[PDB]
């Protein structure tokens, strides 16, 4: 049986609605390490990835393994349903069909029991890398930057050196340039440059990313050369949320 | 050239009996 | 002649806004004691029926009781072009075709002239009951439990028990369920003569709430097989209740 | 099946004109 | 060579805003007075006249003079991507078919570069000469965007009688009629409706294009409307320090 | 009736090269 308790509602309200549009459904492996979800959108040209430490639950317990099939957009309502303030408790069993998630008012308790589904999922295989630049910015700089340069054009042109990065559009009515120098907490832009690298991302599929905003105060890029790009966002003492997205060309 | 995520990494399929 | 003055404007600019959506036409009775309201929406499914004493003015007059056909929706907007501050004056003639509202900027002043209506209004005679259960809570909180459940499903199982009252839904997502135990704006109290468990439909809920702003809290009356009433005490004006018909 | 308020209440229609 | 280079960016994404829906298309005149735009809507019932004086730049520099015929649609999709702190250049050569916008955000540690390409356009501009209008309110902005958003519910046009102490609008519809009076106030500066009467006037005009002009609310707290009879109403708010924005529209009849 | 400004002020026409 599985029984997993997180005194900040919050954390697990933000995590559903930074994934619930991007991907409708995917599968949640509960385990004695965690809550872990990978999964690729349907157009299959980005991957999330999401990894919530059983150490980051106020109580976690989980007997056997389970690989719930969830629809992440009937999760999403039922999460709306929680305050921001409320403990939520996730309780599952070994042969359920169902999800039960539980709000506790910080004498009001709500209880939802969610319908599972069954997913034909499809994974990869994704290891351990070190990337050619790795870039540690401000997660309001970034979706303020994706969401500047969508006004511009379709996809960026991200150029990464030791100097700074460079962010940059082309469209219809002419181009832009937005460039951000590594700065001498939160507030700080900062690059562990191996190799200069620039790429062509799709702008529509990384102001998905930036939903994810509310999770950290800060955001890192890691791009290698001719690989998809990773957008980490940490939560806090809980484990982080990954966006792949693969590169044009 | 827009390319999928399954271009550089290995896919294994799994069903979900839930 | 009727003259109604009102410093609060406030109160009657959310009065409209809490009914507008519901009710488009209504009937307007004013009388020496108060403008009195009862209007059945299109459906015939849910009631309103607003009072406002003339106590809760700061001036009334009404030598002779009128019925003032309105659109609601047209004295909304009327009623939109106040500010929150403005004292709002209410005239009608008894010959009148028409209704003037005066708005007074707490150098700014405001005339309005809303042309009233026909109306073949159909209007229920409803005796005082005690009910089952009466419910007072929270009237942000009712507010959240209706709008909640409703993306669960369409109909809501309001259960009222001595030591608490629960409301539970049910779609093809799951079921959800809210349980509220008895706990001074912030408490939950209950009278229940008997337990009460009744299905309603939250689409009406959900207009009803649109009051809130009318009180810190609202009653629930519940009674087997009778129509529910949520009420929203217009603070010292008098009050605003929603009747709901039970489902079968 | 959804009840309608003049299931329980006695209706009395009015005529109104302004 | 043109670059002018503006510490209050803001400003420059307010005055955008206030003009992109009323006018798409217009010719930026850049001379060393400053910047200036004249321009009629598709209707040709309004006109927009902004004069950004070059006194009012950080650096303001004009070897030549420039008619830029601009996108204002997508000069306001270039300027969203403006934070309003940030500190604003504008440079143009001669024998050019761009106009370059630099923000510079305030640790200078984010440098935006924009490239926004030029059009040809068929202008049309007209000759309004100076004059002494029979009746100037002042008024307060945010006051002026609530009573032409109001009289818009009850109506679609507004009659503006002006008279020595008050100035009152009124409109007309199925519903009825609303009606609103602002007497001229005594000592109160921004909260005042001061009054200059040469004599009463009474003008009819068309409030879903005056709703259009209230988009330049942000620009100023005060709003000054000049009147006259059988002539056009100018509705303008001073850009603080550096010109003023004028919208002109013709009466009913 | 609604005028337009043109019925009040000179006109003339510019052609703008950019």
């Amino acid at each position: 049986m599985f029984e997993a308790r997180l005194v900040q509602g919050s954390i697990l309200k933000k995590v559903l609605e930074a994934l619930k549009d991007l991907i409708n459904e995917a599968c949640w492996d509960i385990s004695s390490s965690g809550v872990n979800l990978q999964s690729m959108d349907s157009s299959h040209v980005s991957l999330v990835q999401l990894t919530l430490r059983s150490e980051g639950f106020d109580t976690y317990r989980c007997d056997r393994n389970l690989a719930m099939g969830v629809n992440l957009t009937s999760m999403s309502k039922i999460l709306k349903c929680a305050g921001n303030e409320d403990i939520i408790t996730l309780r599952a069993e070994d042969n359920a069909d169902t999800l039960a998630l539980v709000f506790e008012a910080p004498e009001k308790v709500s209880d939802y029991e969610m319908k599972l589904m069954d997913l034909d999922v499809e994974q990869l295989g994704i290891p351990e890398q070190e990337y050619s630049c790795v870039v540690k910015m401000p997660s309001g700089e970034f979706a303020r930057i994706c969401r500047d340069l969508s006004h511009i054009g379709d996809a960026v042109v991200i150029s990464c050196a030791k100097d700074g990065v460079k962010f940059s559009a082309s469209g219809e009515l002419g181009n832009g340039n937005i460039k951000l120098s590594q700065t001498s907490e939160e507030e700080a832009v900062t690059i562990e440059m191996n190799e200069p690298v620039q790429l062509t991302f799709a702008l529509r599929y990384l102001n998905f990313f930036t939903k994810a905003t509310p999770l950290s105060s800060t955001v890192t890029l890691s791009m290698s050369a001719d690989v998809p790009l990773v957008v980490e966002y940490k939560i806090a003492d809980m484990g982080h949320l990954k966006y792949y997205l693969a590169p044009k060309i | 050239r827009q390319t999928s995520m399954t271009d550089f990494y290995h896919s294994k399929r799994r069903l979900i009996f839930s």
